[PDB]
């Protein structure tokens, strides 16, 4: 799913918290009315990550790949290609860290 | 050789600056890898030109030509001619 920027606005505020909004209504005498229909949605938090972005002939990005996702994904970011030829490739080094 | 660790010992303060020199960190690895990749191509073409691994017959009559120096030593754990082991001593 490619998302274009709608508007880039001068906001200048830090937003640390939020909640969504709803549209409900009133009903009349039945055995007040509220909660029109059903409502559910999806939320996830962002995070800095390095993606390789494959544009199309028309600039429509299809394939994106995260580099840090797995030790396999970090090598595809080294070749910059979505095709990985048969062989051995050297992904970024690892270090043991101090206790 | 890992440029990031070599230049900047395990410290992001130096790691950040290294990002400003761009590919200097990476392209060295590409150079070194470029060397180390072909280093096995050298040994590839020099030593293995042979399709199959031959081995001498069990018994040697060559007409009096004694090759027991140059042939693999059956007793050494690594089978190597008596001569070759002289070399592995002299080099370190
Ligand atoms: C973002 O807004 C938060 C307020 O929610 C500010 O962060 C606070 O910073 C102080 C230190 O000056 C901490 O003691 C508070 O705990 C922080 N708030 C929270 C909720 O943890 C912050 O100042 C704002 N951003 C900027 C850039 O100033
Ligand atoms: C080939 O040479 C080797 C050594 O150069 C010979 O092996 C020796 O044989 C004698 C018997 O004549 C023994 O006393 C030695 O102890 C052997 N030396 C070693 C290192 O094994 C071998 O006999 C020769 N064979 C032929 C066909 O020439």
């Amino acid at each position: 799913s490619a998302l274009e920027p709608l508007v880039d606005l001068p906001i200048g505020i830090n937003i640390t918290r939020f909640q969504t909004l709803l549209a409900l209504h009133r009903s009349y005498l039945t055995p007040s009315g509220w909660t029109a229909g059903a409502a559910a949605y999806y939320v996830g938090y962002l995070q800095p990550r390095t993606f390789l972005l494959k544009y199309n002939e028309n600039g429509t990005i299809t394939d994106a790949v995260d580099c840090a996702l797995d030790p396999l994904s970090e090598t595809k970011c080294t070749l910059k290609s979505f095709t990985v030829e048969k062989g051995i490739y050297q992904t970024s080094n690892f270090r043991v860290q101090p206790t | 050789v890992d440029c990031t660790m070599y230049i900047c010992g395990d410290s992001t303060e130096c790691s950040n600056l290294l990002l400003q020199y761009g590919s200097f960190c990476t392209q060295l690895n590409r150079a070194l890898t470029g060397i180390a990749v072909e280093q096995d191509k050298n040994t590839q073409e020099v030593f293995a030109q042979v399709k199959q691994i031959y081995k001498t017959p069990p018994i040697k009559d060559f007409g009096g030509f004694n090759f027991s120096q140059i042939l693999p030593d059956p007793s050494k754990p690594s089978k190597r001619s008596f001569i070759e082991d002289l070399l592995f001593n002299k080099v370190t």
